[PDB]
């Protein structure tokens, strides 16, 4: 009943990086509602993706995600030297929600 | 064949599409198909056939499917979620490679945004990757988009090149599979269908004058006597038997 | 008996000139259209049928020459008075093409007769040629060929070489009964308009 | 859409935290939008701690079920969460944030840090 | 990045003898494109096996090959007075193609 | 499938050796097939000297890489290789053979001898 990530990632800009969220339990049903967040130290958590692989306004489309089975990813296209954050991934489990562990992007240069 | 980047389609419409053609090209490596049967494809007529090829790695042939991202599908050939059609792909070291590396095909590296579906990009526009213009001057996060693959016969399985090709499937139909046939049979007594004429009785030789755009005659109960044999062109005498 | 679009008995055919002005105006198409044509020096090369008839919408184009007829289905930029040279000056450029087709030619003076339709996409054509306003008889035409075009029709025009004299008959088509009489050789010798008078 | 946080900075071990949300741009009294708070210690990842619904169903996290009490009050837009038996372990920033089903938390707050000592 | 063969190979004709060939680099990667040939003196050399075992139009079935790890070997069966020639083995490397040291092939009697 | 070799025999030192060949039977214009040169010294093994792809790159032995240069004419069926430079020891008898992947190379000419003197 915990979601696992990579420690971080990391790239070139203009490059693409992936971010993984796995489920490690059968508590999270059909996993459909999976929401990503971008936190800049310092700043309120940003939403970033939601419902898997929706938007929400003030968004770049350089942002967007899937989910095959269990897991889902967020891609991050031409990747920017300002989108060094710790990402984090959560949905629902039968009796609460989870967050998961963080990813640190680092942009290479 | 084309480069991933710049990706080739040409049009196929108003023929016989025979798929048994098709695996007789190499040993056999990766075939999937989408919304069809590998078996009903000798059968279904499609509106519209695409084919798309290009020549990419062995480990990024599994990019070229629904619901995948990772280089390929988001920057130089993008599938989309609903694709219809069939995917085959096969080892073509032996014509490709080269001692040093075959450097003619390219693949895109850096990109500002993932493509649409079927999209192509053939630009070689310096790519800004820092917040300021280069302009031109390939120094500090300016970069050429493209770069090379360099397939060598010292390359092990997922290194070597593989050609792919994209069969996109998709109203009065022009595409349509072949049809099976018999040998017609006179002056006995059968069950027939002639090019879509079902019916049952004694076929014989008929003296009935068609014209030569008429392919089957009626009696005066507008009942079908006649048929046209499609291959002969032979007019058959349709009586119930005995 | 059968019901059909057929050219109704004894109506009103418009009649065109080709000369120093030729008529070349762009036409209406309903349910289908009848076209004839009497001439010596094969000035009628071809047809234009669409919609928007430019580089607007794609459009069938069927010209003829000495050696073959060329079918095309495109979005053509056709000229504003699109015609032969005798070169072709009848589009200036075919941006998108879907469909192409190529046979022998469709086409005392000379007349030649042609049924259009556009029937569940398929465009039909029906012609016979005889040697001779309209002569007085009967014939029943053959069909040509059933091309799967797969587009509109609303409008045609028709295509003449410029360099002789000429003249074409346009007539349309109605939803009515004839009774057809088939003879021993299944060639229609006659038939009845049953929407003409009482006695048919 | 905006949510404030206000409260105590500083506890001493074994009392009782007290922190209050305040939020405009929006009511929580329409079906489907509640407000929860989420906590994050240094060097770990965000902690779900209590939910409050528009019809005054409460929510908390299982592990701190027994220690959590939430309320609200529709009339000041506030919404007000209490931790009793604070560790000094219990070292961590606080955020409120509005919850909806389709996205579990948006419009997170700036955070409250509160250190116990 | 030498391919490395004994001087000579020798046996009785009708018995079977190898032809060995190693490589001693990691230059030739897969090591899966083995060429063997039969040079006969005043004459040009003579493809007889290729990709390890496969064997070439005009050869008798007495040749064959086979691979182990980065050592290929030929193998001639039914040894014959006219299997006399000096036998040599080629492989690609990094940036190059190389041929082996020969191998002398004597029939006693 | 056939290829015949021509050129000087006799070479002088420093100068500069070339050598033609000709082939028949096949078109060197295609995917997957080149022609290169071999050559074989007295007492040694077979040398690979350069190699030429239908695309027209050419590629050398990285010793020699320097000194030979080949071109193709593939209006005659000819490809040339000129090795320049030609020392004392530089004594062996030259090979053209057709180059593929599954088979480095096959069809193999008679050879030229040529000695530098
Ligand atoms: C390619 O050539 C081979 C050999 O003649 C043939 O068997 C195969 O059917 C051809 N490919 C196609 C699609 O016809
Ligand atoms: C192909 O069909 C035509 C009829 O259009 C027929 O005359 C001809 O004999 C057929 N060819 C074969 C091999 O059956
Ligand atoms: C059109 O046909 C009608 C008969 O239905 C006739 O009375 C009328 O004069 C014709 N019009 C012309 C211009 O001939
Ligand atoms: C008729 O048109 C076809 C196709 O455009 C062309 O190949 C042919 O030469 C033309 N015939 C003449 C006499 O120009
Ligand atoms: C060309 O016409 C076809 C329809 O026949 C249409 O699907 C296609 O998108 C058109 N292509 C262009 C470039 O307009
Ligand atoms: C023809 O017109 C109908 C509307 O009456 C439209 O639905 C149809 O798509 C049109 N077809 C073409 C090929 O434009
Ligand atoms: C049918 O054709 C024949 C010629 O073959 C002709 O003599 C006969 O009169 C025709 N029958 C009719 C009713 O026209």
């Amino acid at each position: 009943p915990v979601l696992t990530q990579p420690a971080s990632v990391s790239g070139s800009p203009g490059q693409s990086i992936t971010i993984s969220c796995t489920a490690t339990s059968s508590d999270v049903g059909n996993y459909n509602y999976v929401s990503w967040y971008q936190h800049h130290p310092g700043k309120a958590p940003k939403l970033m993706i939601y419902e898997v692989s929706n938007r929400p306004s003030g968004v770049s489309n350089r942002f967007s995600g899937s989910k095959s089975g269990n897991t889902a990813s967020l891609t991050i296209s031409g990747l920017q030297a300002e989108d060094e954050a710790d990402y984090y991934c959560s949905s629902y489990t039968s009796s609460s929600l989870l967050f998961g562990g963080g990813t640190k992007l680092t942009v290479l240069g | 064949f084309a480069s991933v980047y710049a990706w080739n389609r040409k049009r196929i419409s108003n023929c016989v599409a025979d798929y048994s053609v098709l695996y007789n090209l190499a040993p056999f490596f990766t075939f999937k198909c989408y919304g069809v049967s590998p078996t009903k494809l000798n059968d279904l007529c499609f509106t519209n056939v695409y084919a798309d090829s290009f020549v990419i790695r062995g480990d990024e042939v599994r990019q070229i499917a629904p619901g995948q991202t990772g280089n390929i599908a988001d920057y130089n050939y993008k599938l989309p979620d609903d694709f219809t059609g069939c995917v085959i792909a096969w080892n073509s070291n032996k014509l490709d490679s080269k001692v040093s590396g075959n450097y003619n095909y390219l693949y895109r590296l850096f990109r500002k945004s993932n493509l649409k579906p079927f999209e192509r990009d053939i630009s070689t526009e310096i790519y800004q990757a820092g917040n300021k213009p280069c302009n031109g001057v390939a120094g500090f996060n300016c970069y050429f988009p493209l770069r090379s693959y360099s397939f060598r016969p010292t390359y092990g399985v997922g290194h070597q090149p593989y050609r792919v090709v994209v069969l996109s499937f998709e109203a009065p139909a022009t595409v349509c599979g072949p049809k099976k046939s018999t040998n017609l049979v006179k002056n006995k007594c059968v069950n027939f269908n002639f090019n879509g004429l079902k019916g049952t009785g004694v076929l014989t030789e008929s003296n009935k004058k068609f014209l030569p755009f008429q392919q089957f005659g009626r009696d005066i109960a507008d009942t079908t006597d006649a048929v046209r044999d499609p291959q002969t062109l032979e007019i058959l005498d349709i009586t119930p038997c005995s | 008996s059968t019901q059909d679009l057929f050219l109704p008995f004894f109506s009103n055919v418009t009649w065109f000139h080709v000369i120093k002005r030729f008529d070349n105006p762009v036409l209406p198409f309903n349910d289908g259209v009848y076209f004839a044509s009497i001439e010596k020096s094969n000035i009628i090369r071809g047809w234009i049928f669409g919609t928007t008839l430019d580089s607007k919408t794609q459009s069938l184009l069927i010209v003829n020459n000495a050696t073959n007829v060329v079918i095309k289905v495109c979005e053509f930029q056709f000229c504003n008075d699109p015609f032969l040279d005798h070169e072709f000056r009848v589009y200036s450029s075919a941006n998108n093409c879907t469909f192409e087709y190529v046979s022998q030619p469709f086409l005392f003076k000379n007349l030649r007769e042609f049924v259009f339709k556009n029937i569940d996409g398929y465009f039909k054509i029906y012609s016979k040629h005889t040697p001779i306003d309209l002569p007085q008889g009967f014939s029943a035409l053959e069909p040509l060929v059933d091309l799967p075009i797969g587009i509109n029709i609303t409008r045609f025009q028709t295509l003449l070489a410029l360099h002789g004299a000429a003249a074409y008959y346009v007539g349309y088509l109605q939803p009515r009964t004839f009774l057809l009489k088939y003879n021993e050789n299944g060639t229609i010798t006659d038939a009845v308009d049953c929407a003409l008078d009482p006695l048919s | 859409i905006t949510l404030k946080e206000s409260g105590p900075t500083l506890v001493k071990p074994t009392q009782t935290l007290t922190l209050t949300c305040t939020f405009s741009g929006f009511s929580v009294t329409t079906s489907g939008v509640g407000v929860g708070w989420i906590r994050q210690p240094p060097g770990k990842a965000l902690e779900y701690l209590a939910l409050i619904y528009w019809d005054d169903d409460k929510r908390y996290s299982t592990s701190l079920k027994s220690r959590l009490t939430i309320t609200k009050d529709t009339s000041k837009n506030q919404v007000v969460l209490t931790m009793t038996n604070m560790d000094p372990v219990d070292t961590a920033t606080y955020y409120c944030a509005r919850h909806t089903i389709p996205s579990i938390f948006d419009y997170w707050g700036q955070g409250i840090l509160v250190t116990v000592s």
